[PDB]
Parts: structure tokens; sequence; C-alpha cells
């Protein structure tokens, strides 16, 4: 099984472990399951990350421009700032998915895809 | 160096000159304490503070 | 006299209950400041080593990493207090910043001020000297966005605009808790650091490239956690001795005013008997 | 300032003035420091103790104490150092560089030692 940890810059976010993970990085989608090849790579400003816990329903996390790296012992996202979809303001992540700053509408659509739109 | 230690109690470094000056200054304090009823002679106390 | 000795008495005793206050919120603020620099620890560590290996992969021609031919500016950020009671913290903190700024005239180079934290640009203003940014009112709580920002403008200022051929941070290391001490740190150019000795999407010089701002702005969060830190232990220590003081004045004070209040006695005995004499 | 000159008389109110400060700051000064003070009052202060110790001398009586030969400063000297002093000329110096010196030869000469 993976070792899927998600760490936000200020503090770890997440540590559990996980049978598969997916999100769009700046050179197109990808999917991780466990003895995948090292990598890394940028998710998309406006990304999300989907890690289908092997106990519990799958988990889906708006991140915000993070970076994703694949190690033979952990798979590590990088986080600016990460949501999980629970936490997420549906209303809020609306408004600012209409916003001009192009950081505040990313992190908008981020989480509107993150929740499930 | 009662000075100085005075001021090192909430310094937050103390340079190789003021260390030096505090490691000096601990032993001097040491060597002139002295204990009752036990007067040395001029000549033990200029050895000893030599 | 003996009024204002009980007053001035008073008035310390006050003193020193409310710095005894600070020194225990400090020391709590002290383990809050220390715990997040920690927390910031495995980020901070993973975006190292993938950086790392990006460098080994990559070109390693990024602006951030070459010298500028001539170098005019050097951009120097002053990572101070926001509120008073710290001990030398800022003092000590602006000294270094001086002694850089005359290193930096020694190379030739011209600085430029960016400021963190409200006493710094008291100090500079009272010198005639510019600040071209500053940002106020988070150096006891930092947030990664307040890095963030501070991290933005040092790399636009450093790309550029009249912009800045180099940029260091002054901050006050948290070495340990006795111990803090002001730290200089060029944070661009990096230097490349070859030592002994994976796959990269999209190809590792983009990746590298976007990846690098975000290392200075990780190690701009981490100078401004440990400038936290630092300044919570600072005014730890500042308010110890500030109790210390208040508690010896507050003896002399009351030795004092013993010593009018017997006086005073005194004085009215002798007063009264010696109406009692001459009648 | 019509017996003394105004030079002198402009010296000598200046230092008082900053000693005056430094008196009025010295109960702040006991609980928190230098640290805690404006930063127009903190350079006051500074200038205000290298005054303090520059009013002392190593007086000619002083030697069989100190052994240190005593030292006499012209008046013309004197008003020149503390118009300097008070101006912030010497403030980078230590503070020990003013201690028992007596002059400004003589301050520039420990200067240098320190």
């Amino acid at each position: 099984d993976l070792n899927v940890e998600i760490v936000a810059v200020e503090r770890e976010l997440w540590s559990g472990p996980a049978t598969f993970v997916f999100t769009r990085t700046t050179a197109g989608e990808i999917g991780i399951l466990p003895r995948h090849i090292p990598l890394v790579a940028q998710l998309v400003d406006d990304a999300m990350v989907r890690v289908e816990r092997e106990g519990e329903d799958d988990l889906r996390i708006a991140v915000d421009g993070g970076f994703l790296s694949v190690t033979e012992e952990t798979v590590r996202i990088l986080v600016e700032n990460a949501q999980f979809e629970s936490e997420i303001d549906a209303d809020a992540a609306k408004e600012d998915a209409a916003s001009d700053d192009e950081r505040t509408a990313a992190w908008g659509r981020a989480r509107l895809r993150a929740l499930g739109q | 160096y009662r000075e100085l230690e005075a001021f090192a109690a909430f310094a937050s470094d103390l340079d190789a000159a003021s260390k030096a000056q505090l490691d000096r200054g601990a032993r001097l304090v040491e060597l002139l304490k002295q204990p009752q009823y036990s007067p040395l002679a001029v000549e033990e106390q200029v050895v000893a503070i030599f | 006299t003996l009024r204002e000795l009980r007053g001035r008495i008073r008035s310390a005793g006050s003193i020193k209950k409310i710095t005894k206050a600070q020194e225990l919120i400090a020391t709590s603020r002290i383990a809050k400041a220390q715990a997040r620099v920690e927390a910031a620890r495995p980020y901070a560590a993973e975006i190292t080593n993938m950086l790392t290996e990006l460098a080994g992969a990559s070109a390693l021609d990024h602006p951030l990493l070459v010298e500028r031919k001539q170098p005019k500016r050097a951009g120097v950020l002053v990572v101070s207090s926001d509120r008073g009671l710290c001990g030398a913290y800022n003092a000590n903190v602006l000294r270094r910043a001086e002694e850089l700024f005359s290193l930096l005239r020694d190379e030739g180079k011209d600085p430029v001020l960016y400021v963190v934290g409200r006493k710094a640009l008291g100090y500079f203003s009272f010198r005639q000297r510019t600040v071209v940014e500053s940002w106020t009112g988070f150096s006891e709580r930092p947030t990664y966005e307040n890095a963030r920002e501070i991290a933005d403008t040092l790399v636009n200022a450093f790309m550029a605009i009249l912009g800045v051929d180099e940029l260091h941070i002054v901050f006050t290391e948290f070495r340990s808790m006795l111990s803090q001490t002001a730290v200089a740190r060029r944070a661009a150019p990096m230097e490349v650091e070859y030592v002994g000795e994976y796959s990269f999407e999209p190809d590792p010089e983009t990746l590298f490239d976007a990846l690098l701002p975000r290392y200075i702005a990780t190690r701009v969060y981490a100078a401004l956690l440990e400038a936290a830190a630092s300044e919570s232990a600072s005014r730890r220590r500042a308010m110890k001795s500030a109790t210390d003081n208040a508690d010896d004045l507050i003896k002399a004070l009351t030795l004092a005013a013993n010593r009018e209040r017997q006086a005073q006695i005194t004085q009215e005995i002798s007063e009264i008997v010696g109406g009692a004499n001459a009648l | 300032p019509a017996i003394v000159g105004d030079e002198h008389y402009r010296v000598a109110q200046e230092v008082i003035r900053i000693l005056q400060r430094y008196k009025d700051l010295q109960d702040i000064i006991a609980i928190l420091g230098i640290d805690e003070l404006s930063e127009e009052d903190k350079q006051l202060v500074n200038r205000a103790r290298r005054i303090e110790r520059f009013l002392s001398q190593n007086m000619m009586a002083a030697e069989q104490f100190t052994g240190q030969p005593g030292s006499t400063v012209p008046l013309k000297e004197t008003i020149e150092a503390f118009d300097k002093l008070t101006k912030g000329e010497f403030d980078h110096l230590p503070e020990q560089a003013f201690f028992l010196i007596g002059g400004l030869d003589d301050l520039a000469k420990k200067a240098e030692s320190l």
C-alpha cells in the first residue's frame, strides 16, 4: 500500500496510507498506485487530489499550487495550502471561482473541483 | 567582572573577549574566597594571587 | 518624600506584576513558536530534497543561481519585531543589518531596504533611510501568506523597475533557548553546492524554475518563524530582567520609605519633646 | 554668556540638557533599559552616557590611588570636545574610551587601544 503524506508548508496535513492517488499535474493527469517509479511534478494551479484510502471512502482535497513527489518509500504532496472536501465552503468557492485575481480564482476553482462541482 | 556578569546574565551572546573576562573573573572571585580562621602569610597570598 | 516613595513602590509593584505576566506569556509563546518552527520542517526538508534532485537534473542557469555581471544594488530584508519589550532583539537585528550595509558598501553594492516589523521602520525612518516596501503586524504569528508576499516582492526585485542584483535577509536565528543570534543569509543568488552522489514532468528545467521561487518562499517563511521564536525568547529574557529590576527597585524604595518613616517619627518626637522641655 | 562666551555657554547648556533628559529617563532605564526608548532618546541616552563618562578626568591628585598620571585639558579643548560629543561626532566609540581620559588626543588614543 502507498504511504501517502500531504505536507502543507505550515504543517503536515495528512499521513494516512492509501491504495491509489490521483491528480492533474502541469503536464497531464496522473494516477499513482504502490511501487510507482520515483517522480516529481507540479500540480496545476487549480488542481485537486483524490486519495483512494483503503479503509474508508476516498479523500478529495483542494490543493493550492502544490508539488507531487513519488518515492520508493512514500508519496508526498507538498502544498502551499489545501482543504479536505468536508471543510470546503461551497458558496465561498463558487464566489471565488469568478474572482478576477488569478490566484484567488484558481484556488476557488480547485475548491469546486475537489468538492464535486 | 561584576558589572560584566550582571550584563551577561540576560545578554543573548558573549564575545570571545567578554567570555574570557568572565572566566578569568569567576576564578579570581573563587581565588579570593577564603576559609575562616585560616589567615595566609603574605608570601602565600602573593603566590595565590599570582 | 514618604508619599512619593510609597507611590513609586506602588508603581513598581504593578510593573513587577505586569512584567512577570509578560514573562510567563512569553514562555508560553516560545513553546508555540518553536512548535510551529518544527511543524514546518517536513515541508522544508522535502522541498529541499526534490530541489536537489531537480538541480542534479537541471541545467543550473536559472537567474537565481547566477551572479549578475556587475552588482549595483543589494536588497536587504530586515526582520524585526512589531511590539517592544523584546530586549535587545531589534537592536541586535538592526546592528547586524548596519554591519551588512557597511560590508555591501565595501563591496560597492548599494543596499536597499525591505523591512518586516514596525520597530525597524522607526529605526530606519529616524536615520532617513528609505524602505521600498515594509510589512507589519505578523512578526508574532507569521503565516505562509506573509512569507509568500515577501518572497514574491524580493524575487521580483531581484529579476528586475530598478531592481536589485542581490538580496540578503537579516533575522534573529533561534539557535537555542538561551541564545538567539542575529544572522545575515544571502537568499539569492544561491550557490550551487556540488557534493558526492527519478523522473520529471514537465521537463526538469521548467519544474526547477517553478520550484525555486517556492524554495525562496519557504526559506523566508522559516526565517520569519525563527525570528518570531527568537522574539518571544528575547521577550521572556527582557521581562525576567524587568521583573528582577522591579523587585530590586521595590526593595530599594521600601528600604527608603522605612528610613523616612523612622526619620519622620524621630523628627516628630524631637519637635514634641523640644516643646515639652521648653514648657 | 556675557562672561564665559556664547560658545562655552551653548555647549554647557546642551550638555546639561542631555544629562537632564538622561536623568528623566533613568527611572525607565532602571526597569527596561535603553532598548525600550524612542530613537531620539536612545541616541540622546548613548551620548549622555558618553558625556557623563567624559566629564571624568584622571586627576593629578589621583595618581597615588590609580598610578595613572594626571592630565590637564585647556578650556578651549574642553569646549570643542563637548561640542563634538553633543553633536554626535564621537557616539560610535565605546563608552570606556571616555573614562578617565582627559582630552581629545587621549580620547583618540584610548579609543584605539580599545
